[PDB]
DNA sequence: AACAGGATGTATATATGTGACACGTGCCTGGAGACTAGGGAGTAATCCCCTTGGCGGTTAAAACGCGGGGGACAGCGCGTAC
DNA sequence: TACGCGCTGTCCCCCGCGTTTTAACCGCCAAGGGGATTACTCCCTAGTCTCCAGGCACGTGTCACATATATACATCCTGTTC
């Protein structure tokens, strides 16, 4: 292809870096529909591309706050939990080694003096 | 390097293999194991009856998950669950797992 | 070190730290015990046991989180057997 | 190198270990399609000096696979609500709203609509 | 009928409606609240009371979900 | 002519006896006065999630009449699947 | 009115391995090319049914303030339970 | 072994519920229309068998590294008592 898509792949044509073509095979593999157009696989990658970048971007900020360079499963949970919109998308799931965000309740921490309210004697 | 027949299981048993009845093992989840889980939630104190109930809750949860994974296991005819039957069992029960598989 | 307030220190550490709280092999022999009744000589891989343990740990942590809010609802702090009954049924699990 | 298209060897790989110099062969391993290369690519874009851990990729590889399954699965269900036999970008444009709420739908649709728009009007 | 029409109109205008669809919207919402009241009652007895309060309502939802 | 009736809502159509009657369907003997205000918020939150999906189904079908099938499709995703009004 | 005590959390330089990448070869499979070919969709007329309101005629569900019973909130307290 | 904290006992005090007004609001009866959702007919541009070709990208050897994970020095903040 002198002017056709030999040089430019399907993913690069739409500006994406995700496989796109592998997704197109997945629709046929999963038998989601009898016929699949060209718009479907590229669109699915586009949702993944922004979701892939945004979650890593939010997690990447946690690594700097955590005094670490490489992203660990702890930061993946932190990025998801911090964003309330991400909670609706996912959060009824289990993340391997994700950890739990601090959720201390106000019923604990007896800020008032541990001595009795009436007098010093317990 | 095949050196015998296993069939149902316990290949080349004789007197070289070892096995135990394993009557009760839910007691392995003791006070420190339950307390650590409670600390993640934010619990201050835990009652005595909760420790046995926590074991009971774990027993029911494991029983529900395994029966789903066992069904997929016989379909593939494998004698062991590797990574996916647990994931598929967790997916169907609303406990979908990310990582360790898929 | 007051026992009530020291538990608060554990909460900060355990929530910050990421690790497997329950023992591995005692859980590994536990899941094997259940499998024998369902299917005798049913083998497990290393990955399968850890996946079951992590899912079980997260499930128990979520129950502890819910039962903790049941205690403050009753103007209490500690978890009683009544707390685990309300949390489980309201989720559609017990009944 | 001439042509090896006529294939009496499809499984191929190593069967008897009849080798000349380097040995170097095993049984044909099943292709484990993973998004590891592509997840790391966008990670460099948002934050170049971060890196990644192996356990993080395992979680994220499952996340990408499951998210696609949910989007494609919901689109398939929507493809049965109406009698349309073909799924295009519109079928998923509506599918994003049901699962991705709030600003996630806006980001997904805007990126998705731009991607399909720039997918065409080229070449 | 007026309530459901405005809720749809708040996000997308020019929407039509059917009586059967309105009944479906009513039945699902009523049963969702009806099941909540019984679920909320189990929180009241745990607090040694029979009243229903937002403290009971917020707790009843949270354990079951619908708030995250 | 943008100016139209926008003040409070039709959620007040959920009357005080109706809220009590809904509680009477469950096991109650006393409900606080803030429940009536709470039911308005809870009903709107549940309705918005369900109706938004139903609107998407109507838009996808290129229709404008909300049918019973569009309603049940919205419900079955998040539970409370309404048996009936389908097929 | 405020100091002591022992361990946990800090900096700062200090060791290691496993996790990671880079070569160098090797070989299908996944994309790409380029027409012939039959079937789901764009696009025109047809046709009845669906929703919007006239348009009155009783009737069962709201709307609201007063009354007297009682149940949730809250105070302390001695002994049980973690 | 010890005190933090269930549980009992008790009525502030603030309402959920019962009993009456109160007639306006929900509601169904006998018919039309304008707009919109399926049958019926025509023609059209992607993917889809032909029927071949070459490049990416996945393993198997071969070398050779970089940050995570905890250690030696050195030194402060927090929590819980007297």
């Amino acid at each position: 292809g002198k002017t056709r898509a030999k040089a430019k792949t399907r993913s690069s044509r739409a500006g994406l870096q995700f496989p796109v073509g592998r997704v197109h095979r997945l629709l046929r593999k999963g038998n989601y529909a009898e016929r699949v157009g060209a718009g479907a696989p590229v669109y699915l990658a586009a949702v993944l591309e922004y979701l892939t970048a945004e979650i890593l971007e939010l997690a990447g900020n946690a690594a700097r706050d955590n005094k670490k360079t490489r992203i660990i499963p702890r930061h993946l949970q932190l990025a998801v939990r911090n964003d309330e919109e991400l909670n609706k998308l996912l959060g009824r799931v289990t993340i391997a080694q994700g950890g739990v965000l601090p959720n201390i309740q106000s019923v604990l921490l007896p800020k008032k003096t541990e001595s009795s309210k009436s007098a010093k004697s317990k | 390097s095949g050196r015998g027949k296993g069939g149902k299981g316990l290949g080349k048993g004789g007197a070289k293999r070892h096995r135990k009845v394993l009557r009760d093992n839910i007691q392995g989840i003791t006070k420190p194991a339950i307390r650590r889980l409670a600390r993640r939630g934010g619990v201050k104190r835990i009652s005595g009856l909760i420790y046995e109930e926590t074991r009971g809750v774990l027993k029911v949860f494991l029983e529900n998950v395994i029966r789903d994974a066992v069904t997929y296991t016989e379909h593939a005819k494998r004698k062991t669950v590797t990574a996916m039957d647990v994931v598929y069992a967790l997916k169907r029960q609303g406990r979908t797992l990310y990582g360790f598989g898929g | 070190y007051r026992p009530g307030t020291v538990a608060l220190r554990e909460i900060r550490r355990y929530q910050k730290s990421t690790e497997l709280l329950i023992r591995k092999l005692p859980f590994q022999r536990l899941v094997r015990e259940i499998a024998q009744d369902f299917k005798t000589d049913l083998r497990f891989q290393s990955s399968a046991v850890m996946a079951l343990q992590e899912a079980s740990e997260a499930y128990l942590v979520a129950l502890f989180e819910d039962t903790n809010l049941c205690a403050i609802h009753a103007k209490r702090v500690t978890i009683m057997p009544k707390d685990i009954q309300l949390a489980r049924r309201i989720r559609g699990e017990r009944a | 190198m001439a042509k090896s298209a006529p294939a009496p060897k499809k499984g191929s790989k190593k069967a008897v270990t009849k080798t000349q110099k380097k040995d170097g062969k095993k049984r044909r391993k099943s292709r484990k399609e993973s998004y590891a290369i592509y997840v790391y690519k966008v990670l460099k874009q948002v934050h170049p000096d971060t890196g990644i851990s192996s356990k993080a990729m395992s979680i994220m590889n499952s996340f990408v696979n499951d998210v696609f399954e949910r989007i494609a699965g919901e689109a398939s269900r929507l493809a049965h609500y109406n009698k349309r036999s073909t799924i295009t970008s519109r079928e998923i444009q509506t599918a994003v709203r049901l699962l991705l709420p709030g600003e996630l739908a806006k980001h997904a649709v805007s990126e998705g609509t731009k991607a399909v728009t720039k997918y065409t009007s080229a070449k």
